[PDB]
């Protein structure tokens, strides 16, 4: 034996594995198991949850009641506000599926994992010999999820105002969300929709500019795919003849030529969107809300004049006022 | 030869700015449309169609102006400049919200002749239509939602206002009204396009960090070949990467890029379906087995009842200033409410 | 000098990667950027500073850091001297124009390098031990700081305590907690509910104690480095490069950013919410006194009111059996604060107390920041997003925590991205893949 | 459609007498309500104690009455409670109370004239807005 | 790489341009001002004057309420504001 | 080379930049009304 720990070192590392386990790898793989395994039991059998503290449990399981689309992982206590709930923190395990004791123990190894995950997407780039940055893009969905199930909690107080883990529960995540801090009129939130419109926008592009500019090399009967063969040297499309189309389309100075200025900017738009989409998230969840516009135009004698900003403000109302009916003792919602 | 070839050879040309055929068509459109919105957004009102201020000139900002809806009393009239609405009249037709049907109807032909165009570009310089039969995707996105949606309504008073702020209602409307998070098709929809913007910067950064060394510079850019020859990225390189950090990797650029036109466009298909059956009404509100269950046993709750309760609130106080011609009066104590707020 | 045939345009600084220096003028051109904003910036909050009127309705950030270190300042946080204010503003924004000076010299008329122009300044981002050693004389340059800060505290006139016996006012800590299992304490505690870790810190004899033990732990450092050079691991673990070491220090101030994060959101003394606003979990806090406190008056028995729910209107019990006020606010629990605590018991909120030592002082305490709560709009509307325009305000706290959220994340990508380059640049690979020998090529296939 | 001095006319006194207001006065209570009023008194309600708004009509039942511009002043210089049988200077802003009430010093006779003006106009020209809460906004 | 057009970094950079342009840019500026300064935008778009939006007393919109008669309608409505 | 002037280029660019700075004009002067 060369040295054993020397050669675990090298299997670790070894990029001849089928799945690269790297370092970041042997964080991640065990705490992503744990938050898989966890969230498809819970997700399938976990009992109701006291997700507002006010003994009021919301049962979100399959077998409770709940449907793929309505079906959730439940939010921990508000009970427990920012406190740490491991399982070892419950006399019981009944008392701790009561208190959402899963939420967490899912979102922290998930969190970690994830995060891994883009160090991983590092290693591997390395270990390869090319270029890093990918893990840079990824760190725009990463950088979501944490603001959706970490910083907006620290910011609010609360581990049960973090998102829900389903489908419907994200929808509550979300209306109530545009109800408390009017996100819809909120920069951050506007170049998000921009970066995601305007991806899938582009990858519409890109995908159909290329695929329409592609060198004929197979039959009128054969799928036009095998026309490329993994491991090539040339080119499988003209470049040049898609730049002539798109450049006539709308004007040539506003069309690509380069491939690689291209690329980047194919890659830039999405990730730089998506971190202001993170960022407004994580921002409102210290209270520095959208624009509040409500009964700026007035008339001549002093009479509200109505802006589509108002009826915005009163769909919100609606949701301020229906949600957590039974949570609220006091006026004004801080909290 | 002729005057048709003759007109043909001079709409051929290549200038700065192609025009072609179809920009009969597009730019007449495309610029009125433009105009149109940019008109109103900054001096008609939306007073005596919503009660409403719409524009600059009344105090708007670029969020809050917006080129709002006919009355619903206009029904799905056309309301044309000469029409029995307007009648002539200029100044009238802009209080009776003429200028929608304009900015619609136009912008409408306006995306009729830009594919048209891409169609006729694509033919001259003799490459596939793959970037017409994409733009099909946004067509059905406007036609269902700014024409189909509306015409199974009252009027043309529930489609989408052009305007910023005036599009956050129709969000919030839908789904304090048609429950439209819950759709099947909407997902769909957001899986494409959220999905759609993934590939995007995937794929993007992909080929950037997997690139040849072919200067000797650190800004990579200017090392690219214009004129072809040998591939610009690994995609030997990239193809191991992903299939030992995902699992899975693409290896055929020539299916990776056709899938990026596929997910966005498929995507966006499916979200227009949903929206001509919230047309007719025919929502997805509700799931049966749940309400059910709700009416009998008052200790059930799920995510989703929790939702419809939004909803309810929404409706309810919304409704009184979003449907003004129904003059509707909700006392204080009809008004849905939880306990302080 | 160095154009295109260096880096592209828009990566222009990095043309600086080996001029030390004109890489210094940069330094200490920018360094001046800062000491002009903070000067000129004074000088604008003192222009529109209104004394008869709390600084965190006035959109300070700056006085009330000065106010903090006692300065202008008395009894409850009333500003007495703006003297101390403009002076601290002023100073400040005449050494942004000496620093200028030098910045535009080094860049544009002295030397180019500096390794010749003087070896003790010129530096090689391989030597290990020039780095370790100017590392070492800024780590004492930091040290001496953070004994600047001791000194103005126990003998040049004290710092704003909030907790003051007699109701918050400055006071002169004459005996920094100096004990080492107390101090760092502080770091082995949880950084999660109650726990709060370093943001835990309540009371001036910590902070300055503290910031005894890194005044020196720090110098100590300071000049260790300046006598050493790194061992072997540190160096067959680390990158050793110009690059590298900067996003070692990107990595770095991400973190502090998101500490200073925290801190300013949740903190009470370091950041005393009679200058700035008050905190997040304070001001739902303050609701529920002010409720509790009402409808006491109005014959109702707070101890046992029940609610909606069951659960007690106004006061309830935490997961472990202490006495805290009831509705949504059951979440801040945690919350502690000068104004508050007379009311606590051993058990928490005493119901006698509660019942009739409630002073009108904290009646008004408790109103006050119910309705300065943390809550705001871009465009300044103080208030919930349903709220009427009227109120401009938006609390210095929120300010400060999203900026530095902004800033400290952004700082976490630009890590990632200065790092991802200083390890293909080392090994050599960041700029493409060697077309000839293709690595990936000479690995066997996984398929 | 606009703020005629018609408006600006409101009661000055209980034996009915009354003043009217200029633009200027009213603007200036306008911005003297929002630098030391808004913070709880935003829209008419009162956000530390929700029972008791600023309508008109709710001064008018008030005891003293305290809908007119002598009622008013006197409450901004000595409050008192709904029945007036209580002195609450003491945790609500006052003339004799700006040593704990900073904000209310600058305030002189002429500054307490508009804003007490401003309270009897707004209803006047928004209406049940003005009383009411986020079910009118 | 190239069409008859002359190229625009040329134009934007000739003194003639200029000369011609430092005329009429202003010229149009100074016009579109005029337009709303001159209260005239108001009525090419019938757009309400700060002191139009309601009658002094009235406190209703003015919501135009069916299609064919609905010009008739709004000039009514101009008939209240004075 | 012998460029011409008027030409397609010339009236597109027109038809979106004289309304434009008429706009901007006209926006500019909104900012000073009042009530
Ligand atoms: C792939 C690459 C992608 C790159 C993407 C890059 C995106 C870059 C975004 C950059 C910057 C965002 C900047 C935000 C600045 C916010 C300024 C602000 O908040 O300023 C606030 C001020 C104040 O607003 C005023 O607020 C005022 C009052 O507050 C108050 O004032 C009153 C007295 O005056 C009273 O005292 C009252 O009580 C008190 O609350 C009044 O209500 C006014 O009526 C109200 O107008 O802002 C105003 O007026 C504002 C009018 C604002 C229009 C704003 C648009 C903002 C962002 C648009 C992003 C578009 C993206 C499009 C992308 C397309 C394709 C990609
Ligand atoms: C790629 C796509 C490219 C698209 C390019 C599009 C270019 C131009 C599109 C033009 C659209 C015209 C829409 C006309 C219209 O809405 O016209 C509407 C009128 C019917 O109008 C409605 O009539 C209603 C009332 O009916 C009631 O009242 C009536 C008397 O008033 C009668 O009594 C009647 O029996 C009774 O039921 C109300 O008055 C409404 O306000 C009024 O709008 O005629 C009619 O539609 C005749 C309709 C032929 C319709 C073809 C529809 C195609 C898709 C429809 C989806 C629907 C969902
Ligand atoms: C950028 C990030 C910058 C971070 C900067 C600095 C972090 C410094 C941390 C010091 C931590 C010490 C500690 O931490 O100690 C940590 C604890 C151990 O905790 C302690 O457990 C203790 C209690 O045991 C006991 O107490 C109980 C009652 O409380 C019972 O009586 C029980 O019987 C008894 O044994 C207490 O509950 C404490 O409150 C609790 O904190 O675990 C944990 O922190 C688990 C933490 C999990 C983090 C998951 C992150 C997921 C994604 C992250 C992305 C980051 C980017
Ligand atoms: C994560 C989240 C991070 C969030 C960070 C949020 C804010 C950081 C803000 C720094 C602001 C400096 C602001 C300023 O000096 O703000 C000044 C003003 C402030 O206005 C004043 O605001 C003032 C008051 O604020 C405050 O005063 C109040 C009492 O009056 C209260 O105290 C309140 O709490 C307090 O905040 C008063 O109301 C004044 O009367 C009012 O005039 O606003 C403005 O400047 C608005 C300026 C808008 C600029 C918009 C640029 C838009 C697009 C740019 C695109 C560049 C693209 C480059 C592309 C390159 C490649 C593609
Ligand atoms: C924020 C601080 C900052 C600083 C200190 C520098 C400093 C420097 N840069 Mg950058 N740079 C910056 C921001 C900054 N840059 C940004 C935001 C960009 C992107 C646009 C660039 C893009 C860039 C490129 C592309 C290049 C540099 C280069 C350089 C070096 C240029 C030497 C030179 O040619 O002088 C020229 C200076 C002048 C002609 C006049 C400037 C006068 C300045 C100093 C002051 C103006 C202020 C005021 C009038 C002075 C009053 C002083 C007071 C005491 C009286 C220099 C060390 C070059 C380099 O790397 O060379 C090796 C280079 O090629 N920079
Ligand atoms: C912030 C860091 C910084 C650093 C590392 C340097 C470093 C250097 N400078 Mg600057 N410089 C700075 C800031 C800085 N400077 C600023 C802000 C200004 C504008 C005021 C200048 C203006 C300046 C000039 C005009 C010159 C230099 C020169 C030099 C080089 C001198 C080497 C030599 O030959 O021996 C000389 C030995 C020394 C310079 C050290 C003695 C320092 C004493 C005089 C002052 C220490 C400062 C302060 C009074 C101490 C605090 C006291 C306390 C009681 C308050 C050296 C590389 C010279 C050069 O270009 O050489 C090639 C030169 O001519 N510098
Ligand atoms: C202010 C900046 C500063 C910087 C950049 C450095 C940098 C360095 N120091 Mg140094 N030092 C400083 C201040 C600083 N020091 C001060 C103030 C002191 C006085 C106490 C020292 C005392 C000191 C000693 C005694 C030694 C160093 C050494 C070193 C080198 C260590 C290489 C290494 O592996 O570290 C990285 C640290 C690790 C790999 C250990 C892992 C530790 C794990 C358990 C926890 C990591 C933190 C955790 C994930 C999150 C935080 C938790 C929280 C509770 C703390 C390195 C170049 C060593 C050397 O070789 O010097 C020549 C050495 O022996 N330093
Ligand atoms: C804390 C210190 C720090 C330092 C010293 C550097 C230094 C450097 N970085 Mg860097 N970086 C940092 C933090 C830092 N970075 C962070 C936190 C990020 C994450 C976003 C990055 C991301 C980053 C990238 C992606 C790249 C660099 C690059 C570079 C090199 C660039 C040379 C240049 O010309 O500048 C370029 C500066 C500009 C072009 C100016 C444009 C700035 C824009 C993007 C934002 C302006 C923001 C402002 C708030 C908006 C106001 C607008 C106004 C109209 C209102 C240089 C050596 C480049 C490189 O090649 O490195 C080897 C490169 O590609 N950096
Ligand atoms: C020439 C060729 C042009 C080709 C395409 C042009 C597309 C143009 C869009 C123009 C939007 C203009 C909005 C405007 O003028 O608002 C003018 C308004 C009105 O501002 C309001 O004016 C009122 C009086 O009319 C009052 O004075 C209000 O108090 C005041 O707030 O806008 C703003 O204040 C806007 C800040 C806008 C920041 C906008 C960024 C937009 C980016 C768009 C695309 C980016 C890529
Ligand atoms: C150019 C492309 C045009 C496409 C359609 C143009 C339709 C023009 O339609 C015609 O407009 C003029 C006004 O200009 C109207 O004229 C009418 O409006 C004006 C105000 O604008 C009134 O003062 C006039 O009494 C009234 O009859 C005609 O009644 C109408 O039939
Ligand atoms: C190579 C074809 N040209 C081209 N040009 C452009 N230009 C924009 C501005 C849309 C990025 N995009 C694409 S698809 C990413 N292709
Ligand atoms: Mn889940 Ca944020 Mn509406 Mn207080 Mn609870
Ligand atoms: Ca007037």
């Amino acid at each position: 034996s060369a040295n054993l720990w020397e050669r675990f070192c090298n299997w670790v590392t070894s990029t001849d594995n089928r799945l690269y386990v790297g370092w970041f790898g042997v964080i991640m793989i065990p705490t992503l198991l744990a938050a898989t395994i966890c969230f498809v039991i819970a997700f399938i059998a976990a009992p109701p949850v006291d997700i507002d503290g006010i003994r009021e449990p919301v049962s979100g399981s399959l077998l409770y009641g709940n449907n793929i689309i309505t079906g959730a992982v439940v939010p921990s206590s508000n009970a427990i506000g920012l406190h740490f709930y491991p399982i070892w923190e419950a006399a019981s395990l009944d008392e701790w599926l009561y208190n959402g004791g899963p939420y967490q123990l899912i979102i922290f190894h998930f969190l970690l994992g994830a995060s891994c995950y883009m160090g991983r997407q590092w290693e591997l780039s390395y270990r390869l010999g090319m270029r890093p940055w990918i893990c840079v893009a990824y760190s725009a969905p990463l950088a979501s999820a944490f603001a959706v199930f970490l910083i907006y909690p620290i910011g609010q107080g609360s581990f049960s105002d973090g998102m829900p883990l389903g489908i419907s529960g994200t929808f509550n995540f979300m209306i109530v969300f545009q109800a408390e801090h009017n996100i819809l009129m909120h920069p951050f939130h506007q170049l998000g929709v921009a970066g995601v419109f305007g991806g899938a926008l582009f990858c519409a592009m890109h995908g159909s500019l290329v695929t329409s500019s592609l060198i004929r090399e197979t039959t009128e009967t054969e799928s036009a795919n095998y026309g490329y063969k993994f491991g090539q040297e040339e080119e499988t499309y003209n470049i040049v003849a898609a730049h002539g189309y798109f450049g006539r389309l709308i004007f040539q100075y506003a069309s690509f030529n380069n491939s690689r200025s291209l690329h980047f900017f194919l890659a830039a738009w999405p990730v730089v969107g998506v971190w202001f989409t993170a960022l407004g998230i994580s921002t409102m969840a210290f209270n520095l809300n959208g624009f509040n516009f409500n009964h700026s135009v007035i008339d001549a004698k002093g009479n509200v004049i109505n802006t589509w900003a108002d009826i915005i403000n009163r769909a919100n109302l609606g949701m301020e006022v229906m949600h957590e009916r039974n949570a609220h003792n006091f006026p004004l919602d801080l909290a | 030869r002729g005057w048709f070839d003759i007109l043909d050879d001079w709409l051929k040309r290549d200038r700065f700015v192609f025009v072609g055929w179809s920009g009969i068509l597009l730019f007449p459109c495309a610029y009125l449309a433009l105009g149109g919105w940019l008109t109103g957004t900054t001096f008609v009102t939306s007073w005596y169609t919503h009660g409403l201020a719409s524009s600059y000139l009344e105090g708007c900002n670029f969020l809050t102006v917006a080129v709002s809806t006919p009355a619903n009393s206009m029904g799905h009239s056309l309301l044309l400049l000469w029409g029995p609405e307007a009648q002539g009249d200029f100044t009238r037709w802009c209080q009776l919200g003429g200028l929608w049907t304009f900015i619609a109807l136009h912008g409408a032909f306006g995306l009729i002749g830009f594919m048209l165009r891409q169609f006729e570009i694509a033919r001259l310089v003799g490459v596939r239509p793959y970037n017409a039969i994409a733009f099909s995707a946004p067509i059905a996105v406007f036609v269902s939602v700014f024409l189909i949606y509306p015409l199974g309504q009252s009027s043309w008073f529930f489609a989408p206002s052009f305007g910023v702020a005036a599009i956050f209602r129709f969000l919030l409307f839908f789904q304090g009204f048609h429950n439209w998070t819950l759709n099947p098709f909407h997902m769909m929809g957001v899986a494409g396009v959220l999905g759609g913007a993934l590939l995007c910067a995937i794929h993007g950064a992909t080929v950037e960090n997997t690139l040849f060394q072919d200067g000797e510079g650190a800004s990579t850019f200017r090392a690219f070949n214009p004129t072809q020859a040998e591939e610009t990225y690994s995609m030997v390189t990239a193809n191991r990467f992903w299939s030992q950090i995902f699992g899975i990797a693409f290896s055929n650029k020539r299916w990776l890029h056709f899938f990026m036109l596929f997910v966005p466009v498929t995507g966006l298909w499916m979200s227009a379906i949903g929206v001509v059956g919230l047309a007719l009404n025919l929502r997805s509100y509700d799931f049966i087995s749940q309400e059910i269950r709700a009416a009998e046993d008052p200790e059930f709750e799920t995510f989703y009842t929790k939702n419809l309760l939004l909803n309810e609130g929404i409706r309810a106080w919304m409704a009184p200033q979003d449907q003004p011609h129904e003059n509707f009066v909700f006392p204080e104590e009809v008004l849905p409410r939880g306990n302080a707020l | 000098d160095q154009e295109s045939s260096g880096f592209a345009w828009w990566a222009g600084n990095a043309r600086l990667i080996n001029l030390s220096g004109k890489l210094l003028g940069a330094h200490v051109a920018h360094a001046g950027l800062i000491v002009f904003w903070a000067g000129a910036m004074t000088l604008f909050e003192l222009a529109h500073f209104i004394p008869e009127k709390p600084m965190y309705e006035q959109g300070l950030i700056l006085i009330p850091h000065i106010a903090t270190l006692g300065w202008g300042v008395g009894p409850g946080g009333e500003v007495v001297d703006t003297f101390p204010f403009f002076v601290v503003g002023v100073v400040h924004l005449i050494s942004s124009a000496v620093l200028g000076f030098g910045g535009v010299y080094h860049a544009i008329r002295g030397p180019e390098t500096l390794e010749e122009y003087s070896s003790f300044f010129g530096y090689d981002w391989k030597d290990k031990n020039k780095m370790t050693t100017i590392l070492g004389f800024h780590l004492i340059v930091l040290g001496i700081g953070a004994l600047l800060l001791v000194a103005k505290a126990m003998f040049f006139g004290g710092l704003y305590d909030t907790w003051a016996p007699g109701g918050g006012d400055v006071r002169v800590i004459t005996n920094p907690t100096l004990d080492p299992r107390v101090i760092f304490g502080y770091l082995l505690k949880s950084p999660f509910g109650g726990e709060g870790w370093i943001v835990s810190v309540n009371n001036l004899e910590d902070v300055v104690g503290g910031h005894i033990w890194i005044g020196l732990i720090c110098i100590a450092g300071g000049i260790w480095h300046i006598l050493t050079t790194p061992f072997g691991w540190a160096r067959r673990a680390f990158i050793w490069s110009g690059e590298a070491y900067l996003s070692y220090s990107l990595g770095a101030l991400s973190m502090m950013g998101f500490i200073a994060t925290c801190f300013v959101w949740f903190n009470n003394t370091v950041y005393p919410s009679e200058f700035y606003g008050p905190t997040g979990p304070e001001a739902s806090q303050a609701q529920a006194m002010t409720f509790l406190i009402r409808d006491q008056k109005l014959g109702a028995n707070v101890g046992s009111a029940q609610g909606p729910t069951g659960l007690g209107k106004y006061l309830m019990r935490s997961p472990t059996g202490e006495i805290i006020f009831g509705g949504e606010t059951m979440r801040f629990w945690d919350f502690r604060g000068p104004w508050l605590e007379p009311l606590r018991g051993p058990n928490g909120l005493d119901l006698n107390k509660i019942k009739n030592d409630i002073q009108p002082w904290q009646e008004r305490r408790a109103a006050e920041y119910m309705t300065h709560a943390p809550l705001g709009s871009l465009n300044s509307v103080g208030g919930v997003a349903t709220e009427i325009n009227s109120v401009n305000f938006v609390s210095p706290r929120s300010w400060l925590a999203t900026s530095h959220f902004v800033l400290a994340f952004f700082f976490l990508v630009g890590h990632l991205w200065h790092a991802g380059r200083a390890r293909a640049a080392a090994a050599g690979f960041e700029k493409g893949i060697d077309r000839e020998s293709e690595p990936v090529l000479s690995m066997p296939s996984l398929d | 459609a606009e703020l005629t001095p018609e408006v600006l006319t409101v009661p000055l006194n209980s034996e009915g007498k009354t003043i009217t207001l200029t633009e200027k006065q009213y603007l200036e209570g306008k911005r003297l309500f929002q630098y030391a009023c808004a913070s709880c008194h935003v829209g008419g309600i009162t956000k530390t104690n929700p029972s008791l708004d600023l309508r008109t009509e709710t001064l008018a039942l008030a005891t003293p009455p305290r809908d007119n511009i002598e009622g008013l002043v006197d409450y901004m210089k000595n409050p008192t409670t709904y029945d007036g049988e209580q002195e609450i200077a003491e945790v609500h802003p006052s003339l004799r109370s700006a040593d704990i009430f900073p904000k209310m010093r600058n305030l002189t006779e002429k500054d307490l004239v508009a804003i007490a003006g401003h309270i009897l106009v707004e209803p006047k020209i928004l209406g049940d807005k003005w009383g009411g809460g986020k079910v009118y906004y | 790489g190239t069409t008859g057009e002359r190229p625009f970094s040329d134009i934007i950079t000739s003194v003639r341009y200029w000369v011609i342009h430092s005329i009429t840019i202003p010229a149009l500026f100074i016009a579109g001002w005029l337009f709303v300064s001159t209260g005239l935008a108001y009525d090419v778009f019938g757009t309400p004057r700060p002191d139009s939006y309601y009658a002094q007393e009235q406190r209703s919109i003015p919501l135009v309420t069916d299609r064919f008669e609905a010009k008739q309608q709004v000039e009514t409505f101009l008939e209240q504001l004075k | 080379v012998s460029y011409p002037i008027f030409t397609v280029r010339w009236v597109a660019v027109h038809t979106l930049a004289v309304p434009t700075i008429f706009f901007l004009g006209a926006i500019a002067a909104m900012q000073f009304i009042q009530r």
